């Protein structure tokens, strides 16, 4: 087949531009020719279908994408040839046969035009009209040449009777016909040949007046070969040889290749130098490199010589649209069919790619320079190159250009360098104004041009900006459409005098204007006031599109007015956008979050289809909330069948416009941000080609009366090929002022029903709270204020803005629930006034700053204090965020609504208890506020505050909401929402549209999803998840992909509750969905609400033991004051893992309790003694230095004699305080001697049989072990185990484990390993600890997390106790079935599913432990016991080498004590033994190499750490050193007894 | 020392070696054991360790910086040591420990930062050529080439520690067989004779080696001296030769590159045929390194940079001579000194003196 392909290709050269797929789409499909014209455009220049008969039997001619057609002079027919490649090269040589002879006819036209006087515009508009384009130009430039030929060829004697003038006025009145033909009405394709043919003659005005006037008389002089000559002779009958074409001494033939209406580009010194040196490289059959800055012309340049020569073109781009599979045939097709192929910017490719392209180039190069062998000229042998591993074809016609801006030394020899660094824009601009018609281009492009420069310059640089010479070019065309429409205009109602600098004022301040930040236009009119001196622009009056915009304004409740008024900016804005959708599609709307963008063009729509009475039909789309596969459709790879997606299905719907779609304006609003990976099929779309690129190959056109529109907020992620093709809006934050906000709010507030008494009400409020709402009044300037403040977020003013209108209609509905529950009497207007203005000072309190730090929440206070008049709370001490105001009117301290709740004792620190306090009673008012009107809100605050379980709590209090928890990864993606949805959701198709809602009536579903910012940003800056969430919250519905169709969300809420965005993997929220979410800083609690909580919780305690019921206050109080100086010490900055959280204290009261439970009639010596086991296990353990621990255990029995004074000492100079329930039943604090010999013994036994290498046990080991043993013991107990590489922690860990019971689990990592295979393994562990009662000891090191997932999958392990995301269908049903097995198995019913898994989170959180390992986030460090592992102290190394040395024999007696040696400060014997001295040189070495290693890392580095593993090892090579030299020297010592033995036996055979 | 440490070890050692030349002494003493390579890029990598632990096949992995944790359990020496047989997990995979397996972990570059944990587990073996390594392979070599005979005596008083003494004893050995064989018979009484006079005379000669280490060891510490500033002078131009790639991407040098010169200089001296006098030998030795090592420098080195290395010379001869000032302050102001702030006080003094010049 492939090889079929290839012979096919060969028949017809061009195939090769096609692509595999596609030729086997050609071949399958040549008997309908309905779907080649979507290919004919790739192998031809410029023929886009072909004009076939009514039976698609015979191809009467060709048309062009601009719809000119060609028409063959002896058609073809393609049933006489059947097979495609025969019947296409006919048809390519019937072309090129027709355009000659069209030339020749054109020709004998223009030379009966041009030697003439005074033409007569109709004949002339006649002969363009009949050919085309470049046919006419062609003919132009061809009768220009043969008359200048001519007039030279007469001038031999010198300048006498100079026909030369003749020529030029000949030229100078064809010049004076066209400007008068294109002022006129002229059709498009009419007016684009006009514009190709003036701008060709005024290059041919240029060069005749001047380059052949100076006393030039030689046909042969350099000064007219130097220029472009044409030399037509029909007479020849090879088409090929008809026109030939010659630039100094280089000759070609023109190709005659159909190309259509290309833009003819200007002709200027830098183009004509480009032209030459191109056409010189060519004639030495060496390539052409013109390398400069992007934006210079060089591309665009080879192309255009290539239209010159009638030689199809190629342009490879090499922004990452590069491919190699392609590249070669594509190579091959311009070395077979003889085409042009020029590369946009070299430099951009891959240094691989590079280098085989270069190859290629280079044998294509070297093959091109051998067909031009001097020897061998003659080119008998066909000249062939290597392409593909096979023989091909060079035509001598075929030319390769690299654009750069160096080259590869390969092709150093073969290309010839050109420099176009400057083009001459000032002549670009003269001929492209003299074309569009004005009477004085080179004075208005002398002002145009530098003022370019100038905008380039003054302005201040922005990624949107754009100043190159196109768009120089587009402002010109537009300007000369303007003229030609205010000619139009004055002409219904010669026409020369108008003000033409005027007019390119407009045009280019219409064009400009609109996307200039609000600092910049005062320097664009300074600038133009500059160049253009007193010339002012006018804008049009619009006075319908004005008062439509009025009318809707008002419907809308929003403000209008015009000029300075309040609102001029915008609705400037949007005459700006109405203007620029007249100019163009594809408008941009760009401005920072929170401007006037969505509603700006909702109100022009509204307004446009109230005026001109067409329907407008608006489609909202973001691009981000789903896949680009999804937006554009798929193609599957097996069946090739083709779904449409959501912007394809929405085109499709309106181009079929089944319901009529036409007639109807349709607006696709791309909400959400731009990145090049969506925006790649809408290049098509959005410049003039406005055709959709289906891969499958379907093309949909955009009709004209549809316009794409983005909403995107920065426009930084967007390549320049999008903005360029985009005439954009922007709309600056000055634009919305916060006085049309006040007012909208204030309307809405009294017309919209906030559910008509609820209106009086309403109306009521507004009225009193008017006065606040003002230009400089309490609101504003508490907006300015705050704004200066800090906050966990970024600020934005729509953000406080809405959450403060949340909370006054909050107020509101307060106020008519008072009116409800008091029929008689109802609320008064004094009292209400009240309640209203406090409320309001409350709202600004909480709105505002309510995102920030206990402090800086009393600056903000401090300032209302000082600028406002309203009453506020006299006490001076207790802060105003402490009060409230009550429903009477008068401020009330929080601390009064907070109830004294007694809790169960076998609930003390339970998972889901929560204790009422001054920060949860405001945070479930606020809480309550914010989800009357479905706002979604966020938590913000330090991990550990609290703040799942008070949104938790308050979530459940409400009876009508169904709480969901949603743990978001890094790795968190729509599809879990999506799943979310149809697990607890429903679609109904019912209503007008698909609606989805939850399956139970009458409840609302609160999707609260914690870590709301914990998901990753992707590569261009977005999160799928929060603009999903987004599209959700503002626009109130999203589309549901399956079926494309927009599904309208209802009884739907979102909370969200997040760790601040400065906290490690944690990133900000974008500032368009922060918008709509408010947050609230949740700090952690003050000392009086620990006070509370935890006295509840003692006194809960204290009940088992009856004895100590007076004492819970006093340890309360102790607990909270030493838990007070923990936390002002030993600050995060002081070491990473120094975090204190009120987690701690529940974790300590946890422990307390379970110390207590066994035990049975305590005194306060035993209560006081596990008090302070705890606080040193839980702050003491954590610390690094000496000095640390020393202090925390002074300040722990300073504060225990404190609050406990007439209790004794006796629990004081216990300095172990060592607890434990080996030797006993229960867990007493036992003495350290005897529990050290059963650990001794224990260990030894553990290493005998389970082990393979001794261990020591010295005190560090039996503290650790105790610490350890501890940790498994309590619930929920999780070890931070933090130490040096290789100090034995896993290893102790381990033991414990093993003499506890516990059976460890530890997950083997590998390359390979990935997040699935986590996932398994913590599924198995869960089930095997859930389901069963077998308790499983986690071993977790640093080097088996790779990724973040991971973490933060162990963390949500850790704090919730279970991990929601684990089990999802079969695998949740396995876990119901083996749940309720084990259920009946303890003798526990199973009930339902809810219960079974709150049981089996409860067997989880009891019998399962997470120890973790790491070298020295906040989350880890949280939520886990924090012990330090500790480097081997001196007197650590001792032991273990005086244990692991006693074997050897080591004993001198005759050893002599020297002076000094101190190292080991509790040395055994104060006379040191040999074998003391030896262990204690040791640990000598040990502690020199930590010295070296400290000293070498001192200077310079390159320091590699040293471990006790390293000692263990220098141990045992000391010990197998000592061993074997000690066995030879004996070895030899025995030898030679015994040798002296048998001396002495022969000594007395001697004597015998 | 470092085949020392490579020999006798308990946790697996790991190569740190710019050159290969560890790399194939490991190769050589091990092909025995049918030694394979392996690097941790390569994917087969998992199934050359495992087939290599099931018949206790030596392993060495290259590109260690890249390490892979599945080596851990390997590194740790763990053994699960069930039913009579060594065991081992491996991820999934159980495997039995073959003994007589070793696995040297191996890399290129000198500077790679380890992670802690992979510190503890290996033995760090280096090879890195540095200003004392070179000095002393230097002074090694000179005083064997130059000086044979305080070479010798160096020799002597290395064996005499423990070598000497293992002659002796095996010598001792020998006269204990052959008497016993012999039964100390009177007939035999020649060769045992003998063979006593010659362990005497051994004992002798030993015996004058231990009274004598004191005057050998002073010979061999002036010798050293002597002839310390030539290995000096050797380590600065190898270092100088190769710090030159900051000059240009064309100035690579090796080490091997420089052993030739020092090779060249030191046998292949057409100066040294006729001379015979240590500290004139010396003297041509030194001024021969130096020139030799400038032509072979400069020879494929580019002629505007020639002067560089010229200055670069000097001034390490300059260092190793004697009797000269050490001239650090005006170098220091020649090299960098200049661009030190003072515009003040910039008097045109004299009308011949320009401002710059001033
Ligand atoms: N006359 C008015 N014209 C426009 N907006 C007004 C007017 N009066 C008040 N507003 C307020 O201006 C805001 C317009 O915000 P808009 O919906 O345009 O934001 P957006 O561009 O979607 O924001 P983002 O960039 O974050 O996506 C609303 O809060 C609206 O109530
Ligand atoms: N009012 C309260 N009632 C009960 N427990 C409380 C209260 N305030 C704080 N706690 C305790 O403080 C800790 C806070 O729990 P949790 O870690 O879920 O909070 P958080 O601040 O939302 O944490 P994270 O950011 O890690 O999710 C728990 O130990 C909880 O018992
Ligand atoms: N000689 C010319 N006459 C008129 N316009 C030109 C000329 N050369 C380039 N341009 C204009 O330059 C713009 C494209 O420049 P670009 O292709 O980016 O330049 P380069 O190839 O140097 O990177 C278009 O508006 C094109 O019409
Ligand atoms: N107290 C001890 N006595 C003897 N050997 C020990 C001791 N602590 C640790 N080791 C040795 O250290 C080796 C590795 O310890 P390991 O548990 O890996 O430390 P870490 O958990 O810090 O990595 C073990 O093989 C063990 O033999």
């Amino acid at each position: 087949l492939g090889e079929y392909l290839e012979r096919e290709r060969s028949s017809f050269p061009r195939f090769y531009f096609v692509g595999d797929e596609d030729l086997l789409e050609i071949i399958g499909n040549s008997k309908n020719v309905a779907k080649l014209q979507k290919h004919f455009k790739k192998m031809f220049a410029g023929v886009s279908s072909i004009i076939l008969n009514e039976d698609n039997s015979v191809v009467l001619g060709i048309s062009s994408r601009e719809g000119e057609e060609v028409m063959f002079k002896t058609p073809v027919s393609i049933t006489e040839h059947p097979k495609i490649n025969e019947w296409l090269t006919l048809v390519e040589k019937e072309m090129r046969v027709t355009l000659a002879k069209l030339l020749a006819e054109s020709v004998t036209e223009v030379e009966i035009f041009g030697k003439a006087t005074s033409i007569d515009p109709n004949t002339y508009i006649t002969w363009i009209d009949k050919y085309q384009a470049q046919l006419v130009v062609l003919s132009a430039q061809i009768a220009w040449s043969e008359n200048v030929e001519t007039a030279l060829s007469s001038m031999g004697g010198g300048g006498d009777a100079a026909p030369l003038h003749s020529v030029l006025s000949n030229v100078e009145v064809t010049l004076n016909v066209l400007a008068d033909s294109v002022l006129m009405e002229q059709p498009p394709l009419r007016r684009r040949k006009l514009e190709h043919l003036i701008t060709e003659l005024v290059h041919q005005r240029d060069v005749t007046r001047s380059l052949i006037k100076s006393k030039i008389d030689n046909a042969k002089s350099f000064e007219w070969l130097s220029q472009m000559r044409f030399y037509f002779d029909p007479k020849q009958t090879d088409v090929l040889q008809q026109l030939s074409i010659q630039m100094a001494n280089a000759k070609f033939n023109y190709g005659f290749e159909y190309l259509g209406v290309q833009d003819k580009l200007v002709q200027t010194p830098l183009t004509d130098r480009c032209y030459l040196t191109m056409t010189q490289a060519l004639e030495a059959r060496l390539g052409g490199s013109p390398f400069g800055p992007a934006g210079t012309g060089k591309t665009e340049s080879v192309k255009a010589l290539g239209h010159q020569l009638g030689r199809f073109v190629l342009v490879f781009n090499c922004d990452e649209t590069f491919d190699f599979q392609a590249m070669g045939r594509i190579f091959v097709g311009l070395c077979q069919v003889g085409a042009w192929g020029c590369f946009d910017e070299f430099n951009r490719l891959e240094e691989r790619m590079l280098s085989a392209v270069s190859q290629q180039v280079q044998c294509i190069q070297e093959a091109l320079r051998e067909h031009s062998n001097p020897n061998y000229d003659k080119t008998s042998a066909p000249i062939t190159c290597e392409l593909l591993n096979k023989q091909v074809k060079v035509s001598p016609d075929m030319a390769i250009f690299i654009t750069m801006n160096n080259l590869p030394d390969n092709l150093k020899k073969l290309f010839r360098s050109l420099a176009m660094t400057k083009p001459d824009r000032q002549l670009i601009a003269q001929v492209m104004l003299y074309s569009q018609g004005f009477r004085t281009a080179e004075v208005l492009a002398n002002k145009i041009v530098p003022f370019f420069k100038l905008c380039d310059e003054q302005l201040s640089s922005q990624s949107h900006y754009d100043f190159g010479l196109r768009a120089l070019k587009s402002v010109l065309v537009s300007a000369g459409n303007v003229k030609r429409e205010r000619i139009q205009k004055i002409k219904r109602e010669i026409a020369e005098n108008l003000p033409e600098q005027e007019i390119l004022i407009q045009s280019v301040c219409e064009t400009m204007v609109p996307k200039l930040v609000a600092e910049d236009i005062p320097l664009l009119f300074s600038l133009l006031s500059d160049v253009f001196p007193g010339v002012q622009y006018h804008r049009g009056e619009m006075t319908a599109l004005r008062e439509e915009l009025k009318k809707v304004c008002q419907e809308m409740y929003l403000t209008y007015g015009d000029g300075e008024e309040v609102g001029g900016m915008w609705v400037e804005k949007v005459l700006q956008l109405y203007q620029i959708t007249q100019i163009n599609h594809g408008l941009m709307m760009v401005g920072p979050s929170g401007s006037g963008k969505s509603m700006a063009w909702r109100v022009l729509l509204k307004a446009l289809e109230r005026l001109e009475g067409v329907e407008g039909v608006a489609h909202i789309i973001d691009p981000k909330a789903i896949s680009k596969d999804h937006l554009y459709g798929t193609l599957d790879p097996n069946t090739r069948e083709w779904t449409d997606g959501l912007f394809t299905h929405v085109l499709r719907k309106i181009i079929d416009s089944v319901r009529g779609e036409l007639q109807k304006r349709q607006w696709i609003v791309f909400d959400g941000d731009v990145d090049p990976e969506w925006v790649e099929n809408l290049n098509s779309v959005l410049d003039d080609n406005k055709l959709l690129t289906l891969p499958n190959g379907e093309r949909l056109s955009l009709p004209p009366n549809v316009r794409i529109m983005f909403e995107v907020q920065d426009l930084k992620y967007a390549t320049l090929a999008t903005v360029s093709r985009c005439g954009m809006v922007w709309f600056s934050e000055d634009v919305l002022s916060t006085d049309m906000i006040f007012n909208n709010f204030l309307a809405r507030l009294r017309s919209i029903p906030l559910d008509s008494p609820m209106l009086q009400i309403q109306r009521d409020a507004a009225t009193i709270m008017q006065p606040y709402f003002t230009s400089n009044g309490l609101v504003t300037k508490a907006l300015e204020h705050a704004f200066q403040l800090e906050h966990i977020m970024d600020l934005t003013r729509l953000r406080c803005l809405g959450s403060l209108f949340s909370m006054l209609h909050q107020a509101c509905r307060n106020v008519a629930q008072y009116n409800a529950n008091h029929p008689d009497f109802p609320m008064q207007i004094e009292q209400l006034e009240r309640y209203i203005q406090r409320y309001l000072v409350y709202a600004i309190l909480w709105s505002l700053s309510g995102d920030s730090r206990l402090k800086m929440r009393a600056e903000l206070g401090e300032y209302i204090r000082r600028i406002t008049t309203v009453p506020l709370p006299t006490a001076p001490n207790i802060p105003i965020i402490d009060y409230e105001v009550s429903i009477s009117g008068e401020w009330s301290p929080w601390q009064a609504k907070v109830p004294q709740i007694e809790v169960e004792t076998h609930k003390v620190a339970a998972p889901d208890v929560v204790v009422p306090t001054l920060d949860t009673v405001r945070h479930e008012a606020l809480l309550y506020t914010w989800l009357a009107e479905h706002k979604p809100l966020v938590l913000c605050g330090p991990p550990g505050s609290g703040k799942t379980m008070t949104l938790f709590s308050a979530l459940r209090a409400l009876p009508d909401m169904e709480v969901v928890g949603l743990n978001f990864s890094s790795a968190t993606t729509p599809e879990l929402l999506l799943k979310t949805f149809d697990h607890y959701c429903e679609y109904r198709r019912t209503p007008n549209g698909v609606v989805l809602a939850p399956v139970q009536l009458g409840k609302w579903l609160v999707l609260f999803c914690d870590e709301i910012n914990l998901p990753d940003m992707d590569k261009y800056g977005t999160q799928r998840v929060i603009s999903f969430i987004r599209q959700m919250v503002e626009h109130g519905g999203f589309y549901r992909t399956s079926d494309q169709t927009w599904v309208k969300l209802e009884r739907i809420q979102f909370v969200g509750a997040c760790n601040p965005p400065t906290d490690p993997g944690r990133k900000p929220l974008s500032h368009r969905f922060l918008r709509h979410v408010p947050v609230v800083y949740v700090d952690y609690p003050g000392p009086a609400s620990l006070t509370q909580i935890y006295g509840t919780f003692n006194r809960a305690m204290l009940r088992l033991i009856p004895s100590l019921r007076t004492y819970a206050e006093p340890l309360t109080a102790a607990m909270v004051e030493f838990y007070t100086m923990s936390q002002e010490r030993f600050t995060q900055d002081t070491q990473p893992h120094y975090i204190y959280s009120p987690r701690e204290m529940t974790r300590w009261v946890r422990g307390i309790f379970e110390a207590l439970r066994p035990l049975e009639t305590l005194p306060v010596e035993g209560l006081i003694r596990i008090w302070a086991h705890e606080a040193l296990r839980l702050f003491q353990d954590r610390l690094v230095e000496d000095e640390e621990r020393r202090w925390t255990d002074e300040n722990i029995d300073t504060v225990a004699l404190k609050h406990f004074p007439n209790i004794d000492r006796e629990k004081a100079m216990s300095r172990p305080i060592l607890y434990s329930n080996w030797l006993s039943k229960d867990y007493i604090p036992v003495d350290q001697e005897e529990l050290r010999d059963y650990v001794k013994a224990r260990l030894k036994v553990f290493y005998e049989e389970e082990l393979d290498v001794p261990l020591v046990l010295f005190n560090e080991v039996l503290d650790h072990v105790l610490r350890i043993d501890r940790i498994f013991r309590q619930p929920q107990g999780h070890l931070l185990l933090i130490g040096v590489s290789g100090a034995g922690k896993t290893t102790l860990s381990r033991f414990v484990a093993w003499m506890n019971g516990l059976s460890v689990y530890q997950i083997k990592v590998h390359r390979k390993y990935t997040g699935e295979d986590f996932d398994e393994d913590l599924r198995t562990v869960l089930r095997r600890s859930g389901c069963k009662n077998e308790k499983i000891a986690f071993i977790m090191d640093e080097s088996n997390v790779l990724d973040s997932g991971f973490l933060e999958r162990m963390n949500t392990l850790l704090a919730n106790g279970e991990v929601p995301g684990l089990f999802e269908g079969d695998e949740y049903a396995t876990l119901m079935t083996q749940c309720k097995e084990g259920a009946q198995k303890e003798g526990l019913m199973l009930d339902s599913h809810e219960e079974l898994y709150k049981w089996f989170t409860s067997q989880v959180i009891r019998n399962l432990h997470v120890v973790f390992t790491m070298n020295p986030s906040p989350a880890l460090f949280n939520r886990c016991v924090l012990n330090w592992f500790g480097d081997w102290s001196t007197e650590a190394l001792y032991q273990v080498g005086k244990e692991f040395t006693s074997k050897m024999d080591l004993e001198k007696p005759n050893y002599i004590v020297p002076d000094y040696m101190p190292v080991v400060y509790d040395k055994l014997p104060q006379p040191p033994s040999h074998r003391e001295a030896i262990v204690n040189s040791c640990v000598f070495v040990h502690q020199t190499l930590h010295q070296a290693n400290a000293r070498l890392a001192k200077r310079g580095g390159r320091t590699m750490a040293i471990t006790p593993r390293h000692y263990l090892d220098f141990i045992n090579h000391y010990a197998n050193l000592f061993h074997e030299k000690r066995s030879e020297l004996e070895e030899q010592q025995m030898h030679l007894n015994v040798g002296l033995r048998k001396i002495k036996e022969t000594v007395d055979q001697v004597e015998e | 020392e470092n085949a020392i440490m490579l020999k006798r070890f308990n946790r697996y050692p790991l190569i740190i070696d710019p050159s290969g030349q560890a790399t194939e002494f490991i190769m050589n003493e091990y092909k025995d054991r049918k030694i394979t390579r392996t690097s941790f890029l390569d994917d087969a990598f998992r199934k050359n360790l495992e087939s290599a632990l099931r018949f206790g096949n030596p392993l060495l992995v290259q590109d260690v910086e890249s390490y892979d944790p599945v080596l851990n359990p390997v590194l740790n020496r763990e053994v699960r040591r069930t039913g009579g047989r060594v065991l081992i997990t491996l991820g999934d995979q159980d495997i039995d420990l073959s003994p007589s397996f070793v696995i040297f972990l191996s890399t290129r570059d000198p500077t790679v930062e380890f992670p802690p944990d992979l510190c503890s587990r290996v033995t760090f073996v280096n090879f890195t050529v540095t200003r004392s390594s070179l000095q002393s392979q230097c002074l090694n070599e000179v005083l064997k080439a130059e000086r044979p005979d305080v070479d010798e005596k160096r020799s002597d008083l290395l064996k005499l520690q423990g070598e000497f003494q293992l002659r002796l004893r095996q010598l001792e050995k020998s006269l204990l067989q052959a008497l016993n064989e012999v039964k100390g018979r009177i007939l035999d009484d020649d060769t045992i004779i003998t063979t006593l006079e010659n362990l005497k005379r051994e004992a002798a000669e030993v015996t004058r080696k231990v009274e004598e280490t004191d005057i050998v060891m002073q010979e061999v510490e002036t010798v050293s001296q002597q002839y310390l500033p030539l290995s000096t002078a050797c380590s600065s131009i190898y270092f100088t030769m190769e710090s030159l790639k900051q000059i240009h991407f064309l100035y690579q040098y090796s080490l091997q590159f420089f052993l030739d010169i020092y090779h060249n200089v030191l046998y292949e001296n057409p100066n040294l045929k006729g001379v015979t006098d240590h500290t004139q030998r010396l003297s041509i030795i030194t001024k021969d390194l130096f020139q030799v090592a400038f032509n072979r420098v400069a020879r494929g080195m580019l002629h505007q940079d020639h002067i560089t290395f010229a200055m670069l010379l000097a001034r390490i001869k300059l260092k190793g001579t004697v009797g000269e000032p050490t001239y650090d302050a005006e170098f220091q102001h020649f090299l960098r000194g200049n661009e030190i702030v003072l515009s003040a006080g910039s008097t045109p003094r004299i009308q011949g003196l320009t401002v710059e010049q001033a």
